[PDB]
């Protein structure tokens, strides 16, 4: 699925829980290193709701498994983001993306 | 600067002669200030006539002529406003028989060996209308019916009454003062 | 004193740079001359506007909000080339202003805002793209045709309006015609919808436009259909299918309101 | 010539061919922008009537068979060794001529540029040959910018070839405005196209130049130069200890820049080497510095988990000392007394050591150096000496740039010239022989 | 500046600091350097780091030749010494390297046959040391783009190297992995046999396994002891090292062996699976030089260093940012100061050009692509690029375009495109509208008012490309209107006060550079109509003081403006007319 380290450590004990909405800032690279996105560049906090299957499914796990306060790192294989067409425009075919994400609050 | 604004436009490659908002404003400010119009002294009369000449000389003097003459040529004889607003200007600017606009328009005609103006004025003058019996009986049946009138004046038959006098009085200005150059030249 | 007036400082300072200096771009000129001519000529300003000014009740202000956004679109759409995805937005956009109320109660608001204009425009451009291959885009010139016609039928005025530009439609008469299921939405029967039931706009209706329809029944009735030819019917020498549209439009042209116009 | 005749039965008016090629040139040349409006104007009506009546007597056929059956062959050697050696030369000569003149007859012409579409195709197909690219780009730039019609059958095959003359050709200014003139034309854009260049360009991020913007990050070391040497008196051990009072994780949008660890001197020499004086780069962006940020070992721009209890980005309050053995070259680090599961090995040991950390704006951290200047919150491993008893006797121990120039007032900067080598820095004493 | 010297440059931007100006230059009527600038001017360097660049044409000892490849032969890139035995001549070591990289995978996995060729990986290519060229002092092999070592005696021995050993909680190093930024091999030393190899010049091929990150030489179709194993996503550059003891040196052959790709299906993607070896002209010889300046930043950022005590140590406190952006060349694998464009023409128009096709392709309201190109250029690169001062003036001129197309484009059409239609609701707060403020028949300042006239609505879609929605494809990409608007009113104040005194340096190098972008984004934001009440009023009494005073400092409408900017001018006046004629208007309908 998706790997994720942790860069600073979260409280432990809160996670999301079903139909309880993230607030999240994000940034996204692609495996080489390029920048492609972030809610910091455009400075509001990021927000989805866990399992209405808005945001791509890795970014879904990797928030759910994150708890909060924690700031970690998402890698995303092609497969469970984007997998063979890709993002027009933005993300290559077959790309993996590498997201650093925060989890700012949970409501 | 204005007026060789309009000259150059007037001068450069189209195939048809665009309308433009501000060559029809300004043509027709420019023939009012030329014109700007019981009996009268002589007094009253000379300074009538030199005033019309310094007037008409504020334009001449800046090349008025060269681009009305310019505009009838890239006509390419279609009539439209375009040509009336430029017919109204020459005939505001040659009113009186002025001689040095008759004389600046053969001089300009001459050197630029331009046979579009003529070309041209024979177009306008195919395509000036005249009156129209079918016309007139469709709309005096319009209104025996008596439905309302689509348009007040009802104007199609005899279409534009104004731009044929127009044509006419700016070609017969041309000639007058027995200018023998445009007797023959035309 | 000051100026004090937005007027008099343009006045000002527009001969004030003509004369300062040679302008060398005819698009400053232009636009310094616009501006001097604009503030001279006060009231021309009002005699444009209020033509192009209309007000509604209070009631409607939403209504008329959602029926300006849709007309937006279908204007928006005459600077894109056409596609799929313009195509999908114009029905999106014409379905919307035929559910509009405001377009069934100011026809005077739809008229001063020149959306019948627009919509022929677009269905011009749709029709010079590739005219001689058949229809591109039947489904655009289908739904402009159908608006069209609803349009003429709302109103006498907006009937009036539409056949102003009958000519041109005559033109671009000759498009669909062949092609069933697609009848009642070609600019032929555009036209025969603005010159339908008017003993006016009959009246009006100038020789020079028959004589125009006359000819391509002529080479309807002369020559065969390339279009059926091509998926295969026998080669008779003559198209009926077209020559009957073409009557069609000749029937609304002499016949009106069961009295025949004899001119 | 193609069917094989002998070269001395067939005739090639080759040079009449080349001077007519130049007169036409001359002929359909556009006018220049000095003139004046009204001679500008004549001529461009005589240009335009020329144009035209060459495209009506079917000049442009002409020119494409002429071009036809000189791209048969592959290159002007292949030219000379079917015909004779001087059409050899002449060929690409003739080649580009032929391509400017067709590129003049259609310019600006509404009327050429549209008959010009049913060949459009052919003409592209021949983009990729390299003796031929310039004029073929030039007349269809001029295409495309002239007929509306000739970007309607501009296909996805096409827009792709175009971009693959920028990735094999390399970068050019004239394809990515001739891919403008795809997008947009008269006013009037056509999505298709536009789409097809955004999704066929754009995510590769591989031809055009790519922008971002990056905090500026500066280093800053203390006066000590610790190296190793034959037969010369330094202690092959070292150890220095840094405190982190605050840190914030994102000052900007982009996260902060926090590294520590040693750095090598290229030579003798006091600078820093292999780095950029300024810029983002830190500790680990080069091969001459060693670092660690908390969570990687950076060296050589090149980043390695390395596990730790606990481990984490450094945080305010967290103790990082770092140890240099230079006996075996070994930079472990070791974080708040814990020890980090990995080290640098093997390493150059050419030139100078010394402490160094690397920081964006938002950083608060404090050298503990030992002795004096600090004291260790840990204690140092066996053997490892501290820092601060590398530092010559007379000289004192300062925490100054790493690179020569900071942030002071313009005309008081002192510019710097090349500075000598430390060779006083190993004390190798060399006796006479007796 | 010599060695071990030091000196200082005063060009006199404070005519106080000069010291001998007074006695001697000024009364001779000589200006200082920076007589009036308002920016300090920037220093150019000489560049320590030798970089890798194109051989030129007019290089005086290096040729280099381009063979195109027949079908018995493979395409060959020759180096040749011009001035060998000759006066004056270099005999040092000379590096040269292949622009294009070869780029490994990014995970390791763990005659010719047409399916296993197609479905490799492996790539080559070989070089042909020339007979009588001592291969002793030629150096075959892959190099990083770190590799920036001007060494004049080179020996693979004294390469860059380290070892990063990973180990478990135990201690054993379950992995450690080399890292160097030069992988080659000595051809004297490959050569096994010595001395005669006449037969045919030296042959080295150099063999890169893209999917394991194996690196093997061949010498004389015999496999080397030495092999190199990389690790994942480095890209290597084919490079040659070598000392010219003959003018025909050596020779970049780029042909392919039995079942291997060619070099050129890996250096580019639109030959990916062409087994047939090809030289497209991007590929060239680069050899490394000194010849380069280097751009000192105007600002530096602000380190505080102090001894607290004997106890706390010395102080490193750096508490305020600083940013600049960097322009990467994709190819070469390297990044400079978008600033340092001043002085490489190519790159800048290269660039002004691109950011031309990025307006040009989400130009009259392409939504998606605009939301698209909001990754490639984002909200910081966007108001960095407006507010900087050192910008270019062409890259300030597309950042301009590029802002306004992007987000603003839509909506300042729509309301142009609804401009000349007046439909006035009849409610209440439009009965009140009058003619005039007050009883004085005084008019109020244009623009300001309430105006009930129907207008479209501002509507914006945030650009996050994790959401898997299309809603956002309509509507161009949000952006602070906000902090824009007061961006672009204080650098307007700005431009109007510094350009007065017309400096000899403004912002983009010229006037026009200066104004226009500036004044055009200012045009933008009033037709979409941000701007309300007290910044219309100061934005009015920017463009003229005395006209627009409430109920000496000179606007621009007699600032002597050049001709572009007279016409963004003679927008601004249209607008605030057309605004006129709207009150007027909706007057006449609450009389109505």
């Amino acid at each position: 699925g998706v790997e994720i380290e942790t860069i600073s450590p979260g409280d432990g004990r809160t996670f999301p829980k079903k139909g309880q909405t993230c607030v999240v800032h994000y940034t996204g690279m692609l495996q080489n290193g390029k920048k492609f996105d972030s809610s910091r560049d455009r400075n509001k906090p990021f927000k989805f709701r866990i399992g209405k299957q808005e945001v791509i499914k890795g970014f879904e796990e990797g928030a759910a498994q994150m708890s909060l306060g924690q700031r970690a790192k998402l890698t995303c294989t092609p497969d469970v983001a984007y997998g063979a067409t890709g993002h027009p425009g933005v993300i290559p075919p077959n790309a993996t993306l590498i997201f650093d994400v925060e989890l700012l609050n949970l409501e | 600067q204005l007026i060789l604004l309009f000259s150059r436009t007037a001068l450069t490659e189209k195939c048809k002669l665009e309308e433009d908002f501000l060559y029809m404003a300004y043509a027709d400010i420019m023939a009012k200030s030329c014109h700007d119009e019981e009996v009268k002294s002589f007094e009253e009369k000379e300074m009538e006539k030199q005033k019309l000449l310094y007037q008409q000389a504020r334009l001449h003097d800046r090349g008025a002529a060269e681009m009305v003459l310019q505009t009838i040529s890239a006509s390419k004889g279609e009539t439209g406003p375009m040509v009336a607003a430029t017919l109204k200007l020459g005939i505001a600017i040659l009113n009186g028989g002025n001689s040095t606009v008759q004389q600046k328009m053969l001089d300009y005609l001459k050197e630029k060996k331009d046979v579009g103006f003529f070309q041209s004025l024979a177009g306008l003058m195919q395509s000036c209308s005249v009156l129209d019996l079918n016309a007139f009986e469709r709309q005096n049946k319009a209104e025996g019916l008596g439905m309302v009138t689509e348009e007040g004046s009802g104007e199609k038959v005899l279409q534009d009454d104004e731009f044929t006098c127009d044509l006419f009085r700016f070609l017969q200005l041309l000639c007058e003062g027995h200018n023998s150059d445009f007797q023959n030249y035309l | 004193k000051k100026s004090s007036t937005l007027q008099q400082l343009i006045s000002e300072t527009m001969v004030r740079w003509a004369q300062e200096s040679v302008i060398e771009d005819p698009e400053l000129v232009r636009a310094m001359f616009v501006l001097l001519h604009r503030q001279y000529d006060g009231i021309g300003g009002l005699v444009r506007a209020l033509p192009k000014t209309y007000t509604i009740n209070g009631v409607s202000v939403e209504d008329t909000i959602n029926l300006l956004a849709s007309l937006g679109q279908i204007r928006s759409l005459l600077s894109v080339r056409m596609g799929k995805e313009e195509e999908k937005l114009m029905i999106r956009g014409l379905g919307d202003i035929m559910n509009n109320k405001v377009f069934y109660q100011h026809p005077n608001l739809m008229r001063a805002l020149g959306m019948h204009e627009t919509v022929m425009e677009v269905m011009v451009n749709v029709l010079g793209g590739g005219e001689s291959k058949e229809i591109t885009f039947p489904k655009m010139v289908a739904n402009c045709c159908r608006f069209l016609c609803y349009f003429c039928r709302i109103s006498r005025q907006n009937q009036k309006a539409m056949f102003d530009h009958l000519s041109y439609l005559l033109e671009n008469s000759s498009v669909g015609l062949a092609s069933p299921a697609m009848r009642g939405s070609t600019p032929l029967d555009v036209a025969a919808a603005s010159v339908m039931d008017n003993n006016e706009l009959a009246l009006a209706l100038r020789e020079p436009d028959l004589e125009k329809v006359v000819r391509y029944l002529a080479g309807c009735g002369l020559q065969s259909c390339q279009m059926l030819v091509s998926k295969g019917y026998p080669d008779i020498g003559w198209n009926p299918v077209e020559g009957e549209r073409y009557l069609d439009f000749l029937r609304f042209a002499v016949f009106c309101n069961g009295e025949s116009v004899e001119e | 010539l193609s069917k094989k005749a002998k070269a001395s039965t067939v005739d090639l008016p080759i040079e009449s061919v080349s001077l007519s090629l130049q007169d036409l040139i001359g002929y359909f040349h556009p006018p220049d922008e000095h003139l004046e409006h009204e001679d500008k104007q004549n001529r461009l009506r005589a240009l335009k009537n020329r144009q035209n009546l060459f495209q009506e007597e079917g000049m442009i056929n002409l020119v494409l068979e002429c071009i036809d059956r000189l791209h048969v062959y592959s290159s002007a050697a292949h030219f000379a060794d079917v015909a004779g050696r001087e059409a050899g030369e002449s060929w690409k000569s003739i080649l580009n001529s032929l391509y400017e003149l067709l590129a003049a007859l259609i310019r600006g012409n509404r009327k050429n540029c549209a008959q010009f579409s049913g060949s459009l195709d052919w003409l592209i197909s021949r983009l990729e040959r390299l003796e031929a690219s310039s004029g073929i780009l030039e007349v269809l730039h001029c295409v495309l910018v002239e007929s509306p019609e000739a970007l309607n059958i501009i296909k996805e095959g096409h827009i792709k070839s175009i971009i693959s003359l920028l990735d094999k050709h390399g970068r050019n200014h004239k394809v990515l405005d001739v891919l403008c003139s795809l997008c947009v034309c008269h006013g009037v854009a056509v999505r298709s196209n536009q789409h097809l260049i955004c999704d066929n360009l754009l995510p590769g991020r591989d031809l055009l130049l790519q922008t971002r913007l990056v905090n500026h990050v500066s280093s800053m070391r203390p006066n000590i130069f610790l190296g190793v040497s034959e037969g010369s008196a330094q202690y092959k051990k070292w150890y220095y200890e840094l405190m982190v009072d605050h840190t914030e994780p994102f000052v900007t949008a982009e996260a902060t820049h926090l590294r520590v660890g040693w750095a090598s001197t290229e030579g003798y020499s006091p600078y820093p080497g292999g780095g950029e004086e300024w810029g983002g780069n830190g500790v680990g962006d080069d091969l001459f510095s060693y670092g660690f940020d908390g969570l990687h070992l950076w060296s050589g721009c090149i980043a390695r988990t390395v596990s730790s209890p606990n481990q984490h980005l450094l945080r305010t309050d967290d103790v990082i000392s770092c140890c240099l053995d230079l006996s075996a070259p070994s930079i472990s680090f070791r974080i708040n007394g814990q020890p980090v599961q990995g080290m640098f090995e093997n390493f150059n040991i050419d030139g100078l050591f010394f402490p160094v950390v690397s920081f964006s704006a938002g950083i608060k951290v404090r050298f503990l150096l030992g002795g004096r200047h600090g004291e260790f919150k840990f204690l140092p491993p066996p053997g490892y000496a501290p820092c601060y008893e590398a530092v010559l006797p007379k000289e004192k121990l300062k925490v100054e740039h790493s690179r020569e120039y900071k942030q002071e007032r313009t005309y008081t900067r002192d510019l710097l010239g090349p500075t000598v080598s430390l060779t006083q820095a190993a004390f190798t004493p060399i006796p006479v022989d007796t | 500046l010599g060695v071990a010297q030091v000196g200082r440059m005063n060009f006199g931007k404070d005519v106080s600091t000069l010291k001998y100006f007074t006695i001697c230059g000024l009364q001779e009527g000589y200006e200082p350097f920076a007589v009036n600038t308002n920016r300090d001017i920037t220093m150019w360097l000489s560049k320590r780091l030798p970089q890798f660049l194109q051989v030129p044409s007019n290089h005086e000892h290096i040729e280099v030749t381009r063979i195109d490849g027949t079908i018995d032969s493979s395409p060959c890139l020759k180096v040749t010494q011009k001035s060998f035995g000759s006066q004056n001549s270099n005999t040092d070591i000379m590096f040269y390297r292949l622009s294009m990289p070869i780029e490994c995978a990014e995970v390791f996995s763990k005659r010719d046959d047409y399916d296993f060729l197609m479905q490799t990986s492996t790539y080559y290519y070989s070089v042909r040391i020339f007979p009588g060229q001592e291969p002793a002092n030629v150096w075959v092999g892959w190099i990083t783009s770190d590799f920036h070592q001007y060494d004049t005696g080179f020996d693979l021995d004294r390469v860059r190297t380290v070892t990063v050993t990973l180990g478990d909680e135990k201690g054993k190093v379950h992995e450690s992995i080399k890292r160097s930024n030069c992988y080659m091999v000595c051809a004297g030393e490959s050569m096994s046999p010595g001395q005669g190899r006449n037969n045919n010049g030296l042959e080295i091929g150099c063999v890169v396994d893209a999917a394991s990150g194996l690196l093997t030489f061949i010498a004389n179709g015999k496999e080397l002891s030495t092999y190199y194993q990389v690790e994942p996503s480095t890209k290597l550059f084919p490079a040659v090292f070598a000392q010219a003891t003959s003018p025909n040196v050596f020779q970049f052959e780029l042909g392919r062996i039995k079942n291997v790709m060619p070099l050129s299906a890996g250096l580019f993607k639109s030959e990916h699976k062409n087994p047939v070896p090809q030289c497209p002209p991007r590929l060239h010889v680069q050899f490394l030089s000194h010849v380069l300046w280097s751009r000192m930043p105007n600002q530096f950022l602000k380190v505080d260093v102090s001894r607290i005590s004997e106890r706390q140590g010395w102080l490193v406190q750096c508490l305020d940012p600083l940013q600049f952006m960097s322009l990467h060349i994709p190819e070469e694998n390297r990044s400079v100061d978008i600033l340092e464009l001043t002085e490489q023409e190519e790159l800048l128009k290269f660039h002004y050009h691109t950011l031309r096709l990025y307006s040009a392709v989400c130009a009259l309201g392409n939504h998606r692509v605009a939301h698209a190109l909001c990754s490639h250029v984002d909200e910081p690169q966007l108001l960095y690029a407006i507010e900087n001062k050192y910008m270019p003036g062409l890259l300030r001129a597309g950042y301009y375009d590029l802002l306004i197309d992007i987000h603003l484009s839509s909506y300042a059409t729509a309301r142009l495109m609804m401009n000349n239609e007046y439909i006035v609701p009849m409610t209440e707060e439009t009965k009140s509208i009058t003619l005039f403020p007050d009883e004085n028949k005084k008019h109020g300042l244009p623009g300001i008012g309430l105006s009930t006239s129907l207008r479209p609505r501002m509507q914006f879609s945030s650009p996050s490309f994790v959401s898997i929605s299309n809603e956002c494809y309509q509507y161009s990409p949000e952006f602070p209107l906000d902090i824009l608007k007061s961006k672009t009113i204080q650098m307007l104040t700005e431009a109007v006060k510094e350009g007065s005194l017309h400096a000899r340096d403004p912002v983009g190098g010229t006037t026009e550079f200066l104004f226009v972008p500036l004044i055009k984004l200012f045009y933008t934001l009033l037709i979409m109509g941000i701007f309300h009440n007290e910044d219309l009023k100061h934005i009015l009494q920017l463009i003229e003081p005395s006209v627009f005073k409430e109920a000496p400092k000179e606007g621009l409408l007699q600032m002597k403006l050049p001709e572009p900017v007279k016409l963004q001018m003679c927008l601004l006046l249209q607008y605030l007319c057309d605004c006129q004629v709207r009150h007027r208007i909706e007057a006449i309908v609450a009389f109505s």
